[PDB]
RNA sequence: UGAAAUACCACCCUGGCGCGGCUGGGGGCCUAACCCUCGGAUGGGGGGACAGCGCUUGGCGGGCAGUUUGACUGGGGCGGUCGCCUCCUAAAAGGUAACGGAGGCGCCCAAAGGUCCCCUCAGGCGGGACGGAAAUCCGCCGGAGAGCGCAAGGGUAGAAGGGGGCCUGACUGCGAGGCCUGCAAGCCGAGCAGGGGCGAAAGCCGGGCCUAGUGAACCGGUGGUCCCGUGUGGAAGGGCCAU
RNA sequence: ACCCGGUGAAAUUGAACUGGCCGUGAAGAUGCGGCCUACCCGUGGCAGGACGAAAAGACCCCGUGGAGCUUUACUGCAGCC
RNA sequence: GUGGAGCCUGGGAGUGAGGGCGCGAGCGAUAACGUCCGCGUCCGAGCGCGGGAACAACCGAGACCGCCAGCUAAGGCCCCC
RNA sequence: GCUGGGGCUAGGAGUGAAAAGCUAACCGAGCCCGGAGAUAGCUGGUUCUCCCCGAAAUGACUUUAGGGUCAGCCUCAGGCG
RNA sequence: GUAGGGAAACCGAGUCCGAACAGGGCGCAGCGGCCGCAAAGUCCGCGGCCGUGGACCCGAAACCGGGC
RNA sequence: UGGUUCGUGGAGCCAUGGGGGAAUCUGGGCGGACCACCGCCUAAGGCUAAGUACUCCGGGUGACCGAUAGCGCACCAGUAC
RNA sequence: GGGGGGAACCUGGGGAACUGAAACAUCUCAGUACCCAGAGGAGAGGAAAGAGAAAUCGACUCCCUGAGUAGCGGCGAGCGA
C-alpha cells in the first residue's frame, strides 16, 4: 500500500453492503474495480463495486 | 482491606465454568484489508489463556 | 394579443427614497455613575461613560513552577546500532553469541491472480539487405549454466519459465490434525456446507515458486446489524460484524 | 625534647605467641611452602612496611536517585495585551 | 534398564554477575589469568580428604560416627619424608 | 572612614561595590516541628538444634541490562506405574 | 454453593458462531449389606504463600505545610 | 467551576462566581441529554431530643510491661542540660 | 451580651507534598497533613421541590448488609457509590 497502491472496499451491487477489503495500483487502474464475489447476506454471488474505505 | 477486582481483566477476559480463562484473539482491530479471510474468522475466535498467564489472571478476580 | 392583456379595488414581490419603530457601527458634544483634585465637601474644578474593577474570549509569556531529556557499549562519551528477510560463522537433527564476515525489506501485481490448452531456455558455431559483440531470420550442437518483478538461499523445464481462451476461489460459513513456541504471536492444513470459475473429464481454485514487504492494547472514524436503550414509547449514547 | 616528684588524655584497637629472602597465593604475605636468620624485656631515636590512621572516593560509572542553572524541550502559572 | 528413575496435577522457592580446564570455532596478534558461542567437566556449593613444594577448579577421590586393624588410588620408596 | 545605642527587611524570600557571598561556627535555597515509619529496583544486618533432598548464574521479552514476568533447573503433597 | 452459554436480547443441559439439522468453542456425569459410609459444597480452627497497609529492620540526598 | 461513582462523557441531579431573567397551583422542581406520556415532589425562612464521635477526668478489668521494659518521667521531669 | 481557655472528638472557611502510576503532566496520595473561624458535652444532619420503578417507600443520624456490586478511570495505576 502507497498513495498510488491504495485500499479500498468491495460493495455489493444488490444490498451495498460492504463484503470484501483489497487493493489496487490506481495509476494502473484508474477505473473502479468491478468483480463477482459471494455476498453473505444476498446468499449467491453478485457484482461488487470498488468503494471508498 | 478486601481486595478489589482488577476491571481491566474483567473486561477483557472471561472465567468458564471449570476455571479456565478465554479471551478474545488479537490481531484483527485495524491494518485489516490484506489479511486473508482465513486470518480475519479465525481472528474471531475466543481462546484459552496458556496455563501461568490464566492463573495469575485469575487471581485478579477474586469473586467471580 | 401573448405564457400572462388591459378600466378599476386588493394583497405582495423587485428595487429605491422619504418619515418614523427598533437596534450595529463609527464622528462629535454633554454630566450625573466611576476616577483625580480643591483650607471650603448635599459644593467647586479636571478627566469621563473612557479608565478602574467583575465574568468570559483568544494571544504573548524561563519572571516563575512541575518535569522529561532511551538502551546496547571490552568504562562512559563520541560514532555506529535497535524490527524483519537471506547466507556464513553453527562443531552433517533443531537451536546457538560477539560493536564477527556479507547483502537485502518497510514494496509490488487487476495480472504478476484461478483454471484449461499449447510452447521451451541461456549459450556456441555456420548462414542472412540496411544490421553492429548483441535487434530480427535459418540450420546444427546445446539438461539446464537462462528464466522465475527486487537480496540471498532453496527449489524448478516430467515447470514454478513463455503465449493464449474463459474468468474473480485476491470466496462466505467453518475446520480434523499439526509445525513452531515462555506468553502473545507466527505458519501449514485435508475435509464438510453455501454460492461460483475453468475443464469433456479425473479434478484444481480459500491470491502470487517459497522464505522479507510489518505493529499488540487503548482512544476515535466510516459502512452494516437492529442486540442494549436508566418509569414507558422514542431518542442520545453504546455493543456486535466489517474496515 | 631527656631524667626525677605531682596530675594524667587521644584517635586507634577481630584476636596475636606480629623476623628476612625466593616462591606461591584474589595478581605487592609476620600468618602458606622451601630455605635463611633469630636468647628474654625495655629506653631514646628514624619513618621503608603493616596495601599504616582519618573521612561508607569529591574523580569515574551506575540508579527509569536529588537538587541549582538554561533555553526557539514539554506543559502550566503570574504578569501584560 | 525399579532408579532420590519417569509422567500428571497442585503448594513453596531460589537463580536469571559465573569461573577455570579439555575439545570445536569466531573476535584478538596461529597475544592475555583476554573476549564470545558450542559439547563436556570440575569449582561455585566438595577453600572436606591424598598427590602436585606451597595453590577454587591438573591428577586421585564424592567426607553418617568411632577404632593405636587391613587393601589400594594418584603420586611415590637416598635423607628432610 | 570606623564605631556605640535604638530600629526595619527572611526562606524561592531578604540583603549583596556581585564571591551564588551572607541571612546565628557547613547556605546553588536557613532552622524547628509536622506530612513521616516519604521513597531507596541500592549497601548493611537478620538470633536455638537435628534430619532428608538440593539448585542457578541460561532462553524470550522488558526506558531493560547489578531490577523484573514467563520458561528452564530445586523441593514438598496427591496421582500414574 | 445448587447451571451454563452468549456483547446482549435471549435460550437453557445446553448455548454461541452459522443458512445448517454442518463443524467447532465453552459447558453438562460413588462403595457396599432402604440404612451405612464416602462426597458436591460450605463453615470454623490451623499452616504455607499472595494482595492492601510502613509489611523483615535500620539508612538518604530531597519535596511540602505551619511556625522560629 | 465545585460536589457525586461520574476525569466532558449521551452528563442529568445538587451547589454557584458572571450575564440575562419569570410565574403563585391552569404555579413550579424531579424521575441521567432531549421530546411526549405516566408518575413523584412542593425550592428560594428558621428550630428540633434520641440512637453516633472522643477520653483531659473517675472507676473496673487484662493468656498487657516490670526499671534498657511500660508514658519522655515509678524517683522533686517536660526538670537537669 | 461578647472577648479567653479546653486532651481528643465535631462543623465550616482555606488547603499541600513526598509517594503511587516501577519515568511523568491528567490521575494518585487527599479534601489527607496543616492553617483558620466556630461549636459543645457532643457536633453535624433532620421532618422531602426526597428516593426511583416497587401499582412502591416515607425526616435525620448511626451500625450490619447490599458491594469491591453499579459504575468512574492517561478504561493505566487505581477510585468507588
Ligand atoms: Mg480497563
Ligand atoms: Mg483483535
Ligand atoms: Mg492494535
Ligand atoms: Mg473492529
Ligand atoms: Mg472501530
Ligand atoms: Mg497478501
Ligand atoms: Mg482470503
Ligand atoms: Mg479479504
Ligand atoms: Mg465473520
Ligand atoms: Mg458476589
Ligand atoms: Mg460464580
Ligand atoms: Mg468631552
Ligand atoms: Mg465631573
Ligand atoms: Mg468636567
Ligand atoms: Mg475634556
Ligand atoms: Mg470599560
Ligand atoms: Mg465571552
Ligand atoms: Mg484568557
Ligand atoms: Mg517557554
Ligand atoms: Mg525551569
Ligand atoms: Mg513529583
Ligand atoms: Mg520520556
Ligand atoms: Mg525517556
Ligand atoms: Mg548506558
Ligand atoms: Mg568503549
Ligand atoms: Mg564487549
Ligand atoms: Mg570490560
Ligand atoms: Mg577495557
Ligand atoms: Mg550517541
Ligand atoms: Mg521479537
Ligand atoms: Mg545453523
Ligand atoms: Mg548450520
Ligand atoms: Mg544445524
Ligand atoms: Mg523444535
Ligand atoms: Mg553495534
Ligand atoms: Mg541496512
Ligand atoms: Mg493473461
Ligand atoms: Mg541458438
Ligand atoms: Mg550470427
Ligand atoms: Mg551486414
Ligand atoms: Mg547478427
Ligand atoms: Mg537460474
Ligand atoms: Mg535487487
Ligand atoms: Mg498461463
Ligand atoms: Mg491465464
Ligand atoms: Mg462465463
Ligand atoms: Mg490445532
Ligand atoms: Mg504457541
Ligand atoms: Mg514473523
Ligand atoms: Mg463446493
Ligand atoms: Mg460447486
Ligand atoms: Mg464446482
Ligand atoms: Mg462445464
Ligand atoms: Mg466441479
Ligand atoms: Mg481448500
Ligand atoms: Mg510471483
Ligand atoms: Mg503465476
Ligand atoms: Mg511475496
Ligand atoms: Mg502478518
Ligand atoms: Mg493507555
Ligand atoms: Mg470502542
Ligand atoms: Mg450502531
Ligand atoms: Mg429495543
Ligand atoms: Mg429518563
Ligand atoms: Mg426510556
Ligand atoms: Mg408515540
Ligand atoms: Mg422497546
Ligand atoms: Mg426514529
Ligand atoms: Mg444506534
Ligand atoms: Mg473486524
Ligand atoms: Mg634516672
Ligand atoms: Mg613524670
Ligand atoms: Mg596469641
Ligand atoms: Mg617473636
Ligand atoms: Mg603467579
Ligand atoms: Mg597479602
Ligand atoms: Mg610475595
Ligand atoms: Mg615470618
Ligand atoms: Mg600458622
Ligand atoms: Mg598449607
Ligand atoms: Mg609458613
Ligand atoms: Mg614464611
Ligand atoms: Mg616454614
Ligand atoms: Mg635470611
Ligand atoms: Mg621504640
Ligand atoms: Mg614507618
Ligand atoms: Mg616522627
Ligand atoms: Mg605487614
Ligand atoms: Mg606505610
Ligand atoms: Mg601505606
Ligand atoms: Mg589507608
Ligand atoms: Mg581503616
Ligand atoms: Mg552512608
Ligand atoms: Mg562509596
Ligand atoms: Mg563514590
Ligand atoms: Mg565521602
Ligand atoms: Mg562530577
Ligand atoms: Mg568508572
Ligand atoms: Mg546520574
Ligand atoms: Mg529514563
Ligand atoms: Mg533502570
Ligand atoms: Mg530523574
Ligand atoms: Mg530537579
Ligand atoms: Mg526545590
Ligand atoms: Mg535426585
Ligand atoms: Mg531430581
Ligand atoms: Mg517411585
Ligand atoms: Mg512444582
Ligand atoms: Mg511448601
Ligand atoms: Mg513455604
Ligand atoms: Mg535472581
Ligand atoms: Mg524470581
Ligand atoms: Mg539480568
Ligand atoms: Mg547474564
Ligand atoms: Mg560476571
Ligand atoms: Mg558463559
Ligand atoms: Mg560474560
Ligand atoms: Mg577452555
Ligand atoms: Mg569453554
Ligand atoms: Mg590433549
Ligand atoms: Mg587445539
Ligand atoms: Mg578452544
Ligand atoms: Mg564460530
Ligand atoms: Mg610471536
Ligand atoms: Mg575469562
Ligand atoms: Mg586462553
Ligand atoms: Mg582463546
Ligand atoms: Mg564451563
Ligand atoms: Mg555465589
Ligand atoms: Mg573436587
Ligand atoms: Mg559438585
Ligand atoms: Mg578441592
Ligand atoms: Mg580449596
Ligand atoms: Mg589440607
Ligand atoms: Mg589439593
Ligand atoms: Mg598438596
Ligand atoms: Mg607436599
Ligand atoms: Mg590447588
Ligand atoms: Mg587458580
Ligand atoms: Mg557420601
Ligand atoms: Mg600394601
Ligand atoms: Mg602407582
Ligand atoms: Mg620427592
Ligand atoms: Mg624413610
Ligand atoms: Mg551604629
Ligand atoms: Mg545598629
Ligand atoms: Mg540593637
Ligand atoms: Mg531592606
Ligand atoms: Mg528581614
Ligand atoms: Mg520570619
Ligand atoms: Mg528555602
Ligand atoms: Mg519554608
Ligand atoms: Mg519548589
Ligand atoms: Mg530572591
Ligand atoms: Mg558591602
Ligand atoms: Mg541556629
Ligand atoms: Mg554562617
Ligand atoms: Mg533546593
Ligand atoms: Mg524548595
Ligand atoms: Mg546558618
Ligand atoms: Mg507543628
Ligand atoms: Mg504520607
Ligand atoms: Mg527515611
Ligand atoms: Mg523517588
Ligand atoms: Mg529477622
Ligand atoms: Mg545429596
Ligand atoms: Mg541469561
Ligand atoms: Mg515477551
Ligand atoms: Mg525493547
Ligand atoms: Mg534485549
Ligand atoms: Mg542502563
Ligand atoms: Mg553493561
Ligand atoms: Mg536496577
Ligand atoms: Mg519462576
Ligand atoms: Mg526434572
Ligand atoms: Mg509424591
Ligand atoms: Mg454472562
Ligand atoms: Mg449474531
Ligand atoms: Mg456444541
Ligand atoms: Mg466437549
Ligand atoms: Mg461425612
Ligand atoms: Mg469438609
Ligand atoms: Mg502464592
Ligand atoms: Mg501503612
Ligand atoms: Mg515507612
Ligand atoms: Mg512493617
Ligand atoms: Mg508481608
Ligand atoms: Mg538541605
Ligand atoms: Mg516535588
Ligand atoms: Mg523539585
Ligand atoms: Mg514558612
Ligand atoms: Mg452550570
Ligand atoms: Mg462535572
Ligand atoms: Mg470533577
Ligand atoms: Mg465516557
Ligand atoms: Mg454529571
Ligand atoms: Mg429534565
Ligand atoms: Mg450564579
Ligand atoms: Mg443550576
Ligand atoms: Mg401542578
Ligand atoms: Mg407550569
Ligand atoms: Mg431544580
Ligand atoms: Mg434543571
Ligand atoms: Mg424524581
Ligand atoms: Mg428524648
Ligand atoms: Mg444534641
Ligand atoms: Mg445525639
Ligand atoms: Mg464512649
Ligand atoms: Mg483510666
Ligand atoms: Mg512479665
Ligand atoms: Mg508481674
Ligand atoms: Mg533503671
Ligand atoms: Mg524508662
Ligand atoms: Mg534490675
Ligand atoms: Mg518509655
Ligand atoms: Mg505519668
Ligand atoms: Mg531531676
Ligand atoms: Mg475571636
Ligand atoms: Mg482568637
Ligand atoms: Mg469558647
Ligand atoms: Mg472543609
Ligand atoms: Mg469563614
Ligand atoms: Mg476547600
Ligand atoms: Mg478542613
Ligand atoms: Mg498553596
Ligand atoms: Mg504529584
Ligand atoms: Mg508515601
Ligand atoms: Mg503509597
Ligand atoms: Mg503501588
Ligand atoms: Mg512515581
Ligand atoms: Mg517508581
Ligand atoms: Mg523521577
Ligand atoms: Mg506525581
Ligand atoms: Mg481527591
Ligand atoms: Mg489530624
Ligand atoms: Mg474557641
Ligand atoms: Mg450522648
Ligand atoms: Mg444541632
Ligand atoms: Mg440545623
Ligand atoms: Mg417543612
Ligand atoms: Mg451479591
Ligand atoms: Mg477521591
Ligand atoms: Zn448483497
Amino acid at each position: 500500500a502507497s498513495e498510488v497502491r491504495i485500499k479500498l472496499l468491495l460493495e455489493c451491487t444488490e444490498c451495498k453492503r460492504r463484503n470484501y477489503a483489497t487493493e489496487k495500483n490506481k495509476r494502473n487502474t484508474p477505473n473502479k474495480l468491478e468483480l463477482r464475489k459471494y455476498c453473505p447476506w444476498c446468499r449467491k454471488h453478485t457484482v461488487h463495486r470498488e468503494v471508498k474505505i | 482491606p478486601k481486595m478489589k477486582t482488577h476491571k481491566g481483566a474483567k473486561k477483557r477476559v472471561k472465567i468458564t465454568a471449570s476455571g479456565k480463562v478465554v479471551a478474545m484473539k488479537t490481531g484483527k482491530r485495524h491494518l485489516n484489508w490484506q489479511k486473508s479471510g482465513k486470518e480475519i474468522r479465525q481472528k474471531g475466535r475466543k481462546f484459552v489463556l496458556a496455563k501461568p498467564e490464566a492463573e495469575r489472571i485469575k487471581l485478579l478476580l477474586p469473586y467471580e
